[PDB]
């Protein structure tokens, strides 16, 4: 039947995200006694 | 107007909670054990009766009834969620694709919400298929009654299959890797065409508008085996002022290589439109296949059975209209029942006419073709062929389990000689287009009717004189009768009264038996099919006994007149044909005299 | 702008259902519309006449406005069927209006529907010729969201096109159970080919069919048809919507004058013996000499009876008649004569219309790449004539197609997946001269031209006229020749010759069309002296086959049987007499004995 479209399905940026979700995440403040 | 998620309860309900005593009453919760073969891939297709949903749900079938592709689906996914449950063994990787989905499925579970487009099609979590049978409430449908109005609908019909093409691989889901990205992609795939993909939609490389490439992969693919045929309006169903009428069925999964040309099945299934514009869109049909089958009185009709000119009532209702040949109506008929194949040995009993113009040979084939079960008529196509691939069974195919009338035999093309010349031999047919010697199953009988060359037949001249056909080929002919318009006054008068009778009554002067409707013909017919007669071997002697007597007479005959085993082949068919004609389950002397009578008088025409 | 009450369509629609509410008066549509709720069918059929009596300005406004006052009407009727039963009227989606009964000035032919009468119903004359496949025809698609999970509709009706995406471009999958379907089939009618004048152009007018109406129709069919005749969107093409249609008996009925009847039965009562011979004498007055070819030529315009039997035997009462002769004798000029004397008589050559031939045939229609049935020759002539010159030419696959038309009268065809069955019974006169010409009277006519040995037993009959070259004769036939050449007009000097026009005892040859059009009608029926002494004959033709033309034969009898019943109905007489057995069979001796 030809009446029907189903929906597809499935130094960079998406890199570059996870340096900014590691360092938001994982940065560390302080030092061994505080 | 319903809640589809209702009805994804309801059959998850039916399904975990149907069961149906078995052999010995076994309590067996019959689709549950399926579904346990299915979640170990021990089954593929998974075939529903409706009738079940109809033991506690009948409106659930009606409304299954009145849309069928929208069910499916909800099956199909009320299926995806229950076999996770039903898993217990974790069986090998049947083929790459399990293996496969393990590797998606783990990469899914390593992800939380998530957009519609990141997540894998219901088509790819599959390897299990589904269809439904049909109640048998609905009672089969004619090829012609599939109106308009039906689409959408679950029908069953019966038919013929013409053609079927090889069985191809069709797309499902089509898989792709992008270019610059670990995302893949996914596209379900209805329309029998598509465009590609180019452009991966992956969000890094959307993200990144990396552009990422979309590359084909056909192992992260999806395909089904598939098939292509057309069924044909079974002729009984035919009006007798029209001709069958064909319709495309459509066949994938486990349903493929379960049909050939000439075989009269039955197909449930849905009919849908597929479109490869004036007041709306115009788009072709198709009937999408689920469930294929290959098909196989009164007290006075036994009195009528008892009487002893019975089968000679039968005889003079053939073609009533017809004056004369009353013995070769006879020869008909004993052809229309045919033999017994004991055993294996020819049932068809396959006869030939040859005789002058203008002596209702035409006129007899076309009774005979109205009156078979399963009749052709031609005049030569005839036999298979492979038209463009596809297989294209011809009127001999289509005559299987019946008769094949053919006209104008003289006028055979010689190739078709031989290829009749094989159905006499094995009733099968060969052909090779492309130098493959596809064989076909060919059994039926042949009737068939030539007139002699140069005008009305002389005696003087002999056998194969008269006419130009192959003499071997003749004498394969279980019967060859030789019809001659001699001028006989008296027998010419009683022909033309006969005639004028007809003009001036548009009705056949009253015989001494009336003739039987055609149809209640048919059913003795069926009836006589029933039985398979024996002979016993006390009567082998005696039929021994006339064998060689007649075949002395044709040593005794300066021609030859084509006695031979054949000869005592048919014999044998022609008595067993009689006893089914009797009712009898024992052949009789009668029958094999009789028998010889009509050989005999066979050979009489050839004088 | 969403509309509330509409006065006039809710008077129109109560108008309806009042007259669809037959119970106090005669019961006639009450009674209709419980057989079609019997019967199953959606399409009430209604004579116009009867709602003018009932209602004559609701009658003029449904003829001059048709879409508007049908949708009323087909609403009156739903209603009223619900009234009758509600479960009934729910199995369908709608019900359906026919139209019947005379139609004043809408009753038109192709020809004449001009273009005024656009969006007023029309009842349409005339011949089907082009027919298209049945198609299912979308009307109604019903849509699903799951990512909303709503549904939705999208009607087209009179109305990239087709929804697939929500209008957030979520996926949208069909409806295929609730979505409504129809079939639909598009022919094309043209003017009955006897009354159309030549000078003018045809005028081939489109219909469209739709439910039940599709296959109710095929080519070389003379029907009716009432519908509403609108235009189509963009100098606009233009099509009729089908409303009904009936096949009209391709026998009609010799309208003509009183006048007409009246000369004629005073014609006929005058000399029953000789009109035969008098018809036969004026039949081609032009034509010297061939006077058995003259009578045989009156039986096959006069035609036998056709015989349908009980188990659908359908013995023809057309009779075939073939022409043999060398070249320079009048068959060319004799064909003419039937021509301009046949009541429905088609010309054709061997190689017929172009591309459909003789019979039908399928032609893809290339401005769409449509398949389209379209009309052969042979077809339109059905329970007509047939005139085929160079008949000899006709090429190999019409040698076959001809088998089954002469055989049966019907055109069976399954090429390209179009399986149809039309009906071809058609008297043929077909003619061929001599290969190379000069006879050879010696050998078969087939081994003079090649019929296959087949047609000729086919053909009832079969003349040979050839060129013999008696001085005598000569003189005879010059003689008639220059006596119609120095003819001139009574009102004429000797002097000028006609103008150059720029429009297209002796009985008057309109004067004999008219008789032998009312002569067809007559039904003429065996007698049993007739029918015995007809038997001595066929049995004598038997017994003088002795000696060695084709032998008589079965086929012959009945040819016999044809002719007599022709010449029965020559003399209006509707018992065979032995006078017409006896002409026969004097004719065949000479058809078969010189
Ligand atoms: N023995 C017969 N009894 C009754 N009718 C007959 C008989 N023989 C011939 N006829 C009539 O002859 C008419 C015309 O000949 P027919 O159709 O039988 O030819 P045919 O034998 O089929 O010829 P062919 O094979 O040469 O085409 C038919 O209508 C049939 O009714
Ligand atoms: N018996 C005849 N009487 C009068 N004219 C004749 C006769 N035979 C032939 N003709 C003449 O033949 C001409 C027509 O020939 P035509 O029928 O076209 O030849 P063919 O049909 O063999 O091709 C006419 O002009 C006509 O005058
Ligand atoms: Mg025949
Ligand atoms: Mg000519
Ligand atoms: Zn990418």
């Amino acid at each position: 039947s030809g009446f029907d479209d189903p929906g597809i399905f499935y130094a960079r940026k998406s890199q570059l995200q996870r340096r900014f979700k590691e360092f938001l995440r994982q940065y560390r403040v302080g030092t061994d006694r505080t | 107007l319903k809640d589809y998620a209702l009805e994804k309860e309801k059959v998850k309900k039916f399904l975990q909670e149907f069961y149906q005593d078995d052999e010995l009453g076994k309590k067996q919760f019959k689709y549950g054990n399926q579904l346990v073969r299915l979640a170990h891939r021990e089954q593929v297709a998974l075939y529903v009766d409706l009738d079940d949903v109809a033991e506690d749900d009948p409106e659930l079938v009606d409304s299954i009834c009145e849309n069928a592709r929208r069910y499916a689906k909800l099956f199909a996914d009320a299926v995806q969620e229950l076999l996770p449950q039903y898993k217990e063994r974790e069986v090998v990787n049947k083929d790459v694709l399990d293996v496969y989905i393990e590797h998606r499925l783990m990469m899914e579970q390593r992800s939380m919400v998530r957009s519609p487009q990141n997540q894998y099609p219901a088509e790819l979590m599959r390897r299990f298929e589904l269809y439904f049978q049909g109640p048998s409430s609905n009672k089969p449908r004619v090829i012609r009654e599939v109106r308009a109005d039906s689409v959408g609908k679950l029908v069953t019909v019966r038919g013929i299959v013409t053609r079927v093409s090889e069985v191809k691989p069709k797309m499902v889901v089509a898989t792709y890797t992008c270019d610059q990205c670990g995302a893949e992609t996914y596209q379900p795939i209805q329309s029998p065409t598509f465009m590609p993909l180019i452009m991966c939609p992956s969000q890094e490389c959307q993200t990144n508008r990396s552009g990422g490439r979309l590359y084909l992969q056909t192992r992260g693919s999806r395909f089904i085996k598939f098939q292509e045929m057309k069924m044909q309006e079974h002729s009984d169903q035919v009006p007798v002022g029209n001709i069958p009428r064909s319709i495309t069925v459509l066949v994938e999964g486990e349903n493929t290589r379960i049909a050939q040309p000439g075989d009269h099945v039955s197909v449930t299934g849905i009919f849908l439109p597929i479109l490869r514009v004036v007041q709306g869109l115009l788009s072709e049909t198709y009937l999408e296949a689920h469930r294929i089958v290959k098909m196989n009185l009164t007290r006075e009709e036994l009195r009528q059975i008892a009487e002893e000119d019975f089968y000679e009532k039968l005889a003079a209702s053939i073609a009533p209209e017809i004056y004369g040949h009353e013995d070769v109506k006879k020869a008909l008929l004993l052809l229309l029942v045919g033999g017994v194949d004991q055993s294996k040995i020819r049932g068809n009993i396959n006869i030939c006419l040859m005789g002058d113009p203008g002596v209702a040979k035409s006129q007899l084939l076309s009774y005979i073709d109205r009156l078979a079960p399963r009749s052709q008529y031609t005049t030569g196509g005839l036999t298979a062929a492979v038209l463009r691939l596809t297989l294209e069974g011809g009127a001999l195919v289509l005559a299987d389990q019946g008769v094949c009338c053919i006209d104008e035999f003289d006028k055979m093309a010689e190739a078709d000689r031989t290829a009749i010349h094989e159905v006499m031999e094995q009733q099968t047919i060969s052909i090779a287009k492309a130098g493959i010697l596809t064989t076909l199953n060919a059994r039926c009988s042949i009737l068939a009717a030539a007139n002699p060359a140069y005008g009305r037949y002389n005696p003087r001249r002999s056998l194969e004189q008269n006419i130009q056909l192959p003499a071997a080929l003749l004498s394969r002919f279980d019967l060859l009768w030789l019809i001659q318009d001699r001028p006989d006054r008296d027998n010419d008068l009683r022909l033309a009264q006969h005639i004028t009778y007809v003009h001036q009554h548009s009705r056949q002067p009253p015989s001494q038996f009336e003739p039987l409707d055609m149809k209640l013909m048919r059913r003795y017919i069926a009836m006589c099919r029933e039985k398979q007669p024996m002979v016993p071997e006390s009567l082998a002697d005696y039929i021994t006994a006339a064998y060689v007597e007649m075949r002395r007479e044709a040593w005794a005959s300066k021609d030859a007149t084509y006695t031979s085993a054949r000869t005592l082949l048919a014999i044998l068919r022609l008595s067993t044909a009689l006893a089914r004609l009797r009712m009898v389950d024992v052949v009789e002397k009668e029958d094999v005299n009789e028998a010889i009578r009509l050989m005999e008088m066979s050979k009489d025409s050839l004088l | 702008t969403v509309v509330l009450d509409d006065v006039e369509l809710r008077e129109a629609q109560r108008d309806y259902l009042d007259f669809l509410d037959d119970e106090e008066d005669q019961g006639i549509y009450q009674s209709k519309v419980r057989e079609l709720i019997s019967d199953n069918q959606y399409r009430l059929i209604v004579n116009v006449n009867d709602l003018r009596r009932k209602n004559e300005k609701r009658a003029n406004r449904l003829l001059n406005n048709a879409f508007e006052e049908l949708v009323a009407f087909q609403r009156a009727l739903k209603d009223f069927v619900a009234s009758i039963d509600a479960t009934y009227a729910k199995q369908y989606e709608e019900f359906y209006v026919g139209l019947e009964g005379s139609f004043g000035s809408k009753h038109v032919s192709p020809r004449t529907l001009t273009s005024c009468f656009l969006s007023c119903v029309v009842c349409v004359e005339g011949i089907v010729t082009k027919c298209s496949l049945v198609r299912p025809k979308v009307v109604r698609s019903v849509h699903y969201c799951p990512a909303t999970k709503k549904t939705i509709e999208r009607r087209y009706s009179d109305l990239s096109v087709y929804p697939t995406k929500d209008e957030e471009n979520n996926p949208l999958e069909t409806e295929y159970g609730l979505s409504v379907y129809k079939d639909h089939q598009t022919i094309t009618i043209q003017e009955m080919p006897e009354k159309a004048p030549a000078g003018q152009l045809p005028r081939s007018v489109d219909v469209i069919l739709d439910d039940d109406l599709v296959d109710k129709a095929k080519p070389g069919d003379r029907v009716q048809v009432v519908g509403t005749y609108r235009c189509l969107p963009g100098t606009f093409r233009t099509v009729l919507i089908a409303c009904n249609v009936k096949q009209m008996s391709k026998d009609a009925q010799p309208s003509f004058s009183a006048e007409d009847i009246a000369k004629i039965k005073k014609f006929s009562k005058t000399r029953s013996k000789d009109i035969f011979d008098q018809l036969a004498k004026s039949l081609a007055p032009s034509i010297h000499g061939h006077d058995y070819v003259k009578k045989a030529i009156l039986c096959l315009l006069l035609g036998g009876v056709e015989r349908d039997l009980e188990n659908g035997s359908h013995i023809r009462g057309d009779i075939n008649i073939l022409l043999i002769g060398d070249p320079s004798v009048a068959k060319s000029q004799l064909l003419r004569y039937v021509l301009c004397t046949a009541p429905r008589a088609i010309p054709t050559t061997g190689r017929g219309s172009s591309g459909v031939g003789l019979t039908a045939a399928v032609t893809t229609d290339q401005e769409t790449g449509e398949r389209r049935l379209e009309a052969g020759a042979m077809v339109l002539a059905d329970r007509g004539v047939v005139c085929i010159d160079e008949f000899d030419k006709m090429s190999d696959m019409d040698r076959t197609a001809i088998h089954e038309v002469m055989e049966q009268g019907r055109v069976t065809i399954a090429k390209a997946g179009i399986h149809a069955r039309l009906n071809a019974r058609c008297s043929v006169l077909a003619a061929a001269n001599p290969v190379y010409g000069r006879y050879d009277q010696y050998k078969t006519p087939m081994e003079n031209i090649g019929l296959q040995d087949s047609l000729l037993s086919r053909f009832d009959l079969l003349f040979i006229m050839l060129d013999q070259m008696d001085p005598e004769q000569d003189r005879e036939i010059s003689d008639h020749v220059l006596r119609m050449h120095r003819y001139r007009a009574p009102g004429e000097q000797d002097g000028d010759a006609m103008p150059l026009g720029s429009a297209v005892k002796m009985v008057s040859a309109a004067f004999m069309k008219k008789y032998i059009h009312v002569a067809k009608i007559i039904k003429p029926v065996l007698t049993q002296e007739s029918a015995t002494y007809i038997a001595e004959e066929y049995s004598r033709l038997r017994s003088q086959d002795s000696m060695s033309t084709s032998p008589v034969t079965a086929r012959t009898l009945e040819t016999l049987i044809r002719l007599a019943t022709a010449h029965a109905k020559a003399r209006m007489s509707k018992t065979v007499d032995l006078q017409d057995a006896e002409e026969a069979v004097e004719l065949v001796q000479y058809a078969y004995f010189k």
